[PDB]
């Protein structure tokens, strides 16, 4: 996360950390949607261009963490993966269209003051909240600047959703209806962006009607980080809700 | 929706985090 700040403890209890077992490595962010299901970006698990194709046994997820590194004994929870489900139409070849994956944990996690699921949007939420100009919130332990350091505490940044034509004209990469972009425009007085390593993390919004947080997007891709005239791209969670439901109902 | 999206240390305790107001005000601006 670039130009964000340290999160308050328990501010994002659905935050999940995707960890490679060997060598030990922080791969991406993810989010808790139930006691057995974690949502993340497909490219965090499968990306052939980078010779990346992790299987269940190669990974572990960490839930309830605040610091990056510090062992938060009996607060954080480490879970094994029972199964990985990547969207069948995930386009790793061209533009990361449908950059989404689900991970089912071997055992249900116990919720706590630091571990709690986020809501997934329904039609009404998507229609009312995913509008240009409204701000959402992105969190992650990814890069603090465009590079190639890393934060010691989870970072958070609030960013406004950008009009689709502007997202489209800001890049030569083909954008789709399964993505949305966010970030401030040049000279608006504020900056900020997700960055490498933040993928899989949630872009959430708080409903003004019921006080609940909904995960509207998944950090997916960008070009550089926090560059003027460029915007971060996110997987449009509601556009892919039907697939999410299908997997959870079927397993 | 059960209990989804209501944070034990914030919504459940009627406490606002430091910047959520920025998000709510953005629905206007
Ligand atoms: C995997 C995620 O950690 C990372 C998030 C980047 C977010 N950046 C900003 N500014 N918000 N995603 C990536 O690194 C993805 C994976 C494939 C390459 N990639 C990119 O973002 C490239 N920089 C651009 C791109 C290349 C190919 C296909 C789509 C996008
Ligand atoms: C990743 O590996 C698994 C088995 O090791 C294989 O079934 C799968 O096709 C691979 N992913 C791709 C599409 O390269
Ligand atoms: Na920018």
């Amino acid at each position: 996360i670039v130009e964000g700040s340290d999160a308050e403890i328990g501010m994002s209890p659905w935050q999940v950390m995707l960890f490679r077992k060997s060598p030990q490595e922080l791969l991406c962010g993810a989010s808790l949607i139930s006691d057995r299901w974690v949502l993340t970006a497909a490219h965090c698990l499968l990306y052939p261009p980078w010779d990346k194709n992790f299987t269940e046994n190669d990974l572990l997820v960490r839930i309830g963490k605040h610091s990056r590194t510090r062992y938060e004994a009996n607060i954080e929870k480490i879970s094994m993966l029972e199964k990985i489900y990547i969207h069948p139409r995930y386009n790793w070849r061209e533009n990361l269209d449908r950059d989404i994956a689900l991970m089912k944990l071997k055992k249900p996690v116990a919720f706590s003051d630091y571990i709690h699921p986020v809501c997934l949007p329904d039609r009404e939420t998507a229609a009312s909240l995913l509008q240009a100009g409204y701000k959402g919130r992105v969190t992650g332990w990814g890069n603090l600047k465009e590079t190639w350091g890393q934060p010691s505490v989870l970072q958070v940044v609030n960013l406004p959703i950008v009009e689709r034509p502007v997202c489209k004209d800001s890049t030569r990469i083909r954008i789709t209806d399964n993505m949305f972009c966010a970030g401030y425009k040049p000279d608006e007085g504020k900056r900020g962006d997700a960055c490498e390593g933040d993928s899989g993390g949630p872009f959430v919004m708080k409903s003004p009607f019921n006080n609940r947080w909904y995960q509207m997007g998944i950090v997916s891709w960008g070009e550089g980080c926090d560059r003027d005239g460029k915007y971060g791209f996110y997987t449009h969670v509601f556009r892919l809700k039907k697939w999410i439901q299908k997997v959870i109902d079927q397993f | 929706e059960a209990d989804c999206g209501l944070r034990p240390l914030f919504e459940k305790k009627s406490l606002e985090d430091k910047t959520e107001r920025e998000l709510l005000e953005s629905y206007i601006d």
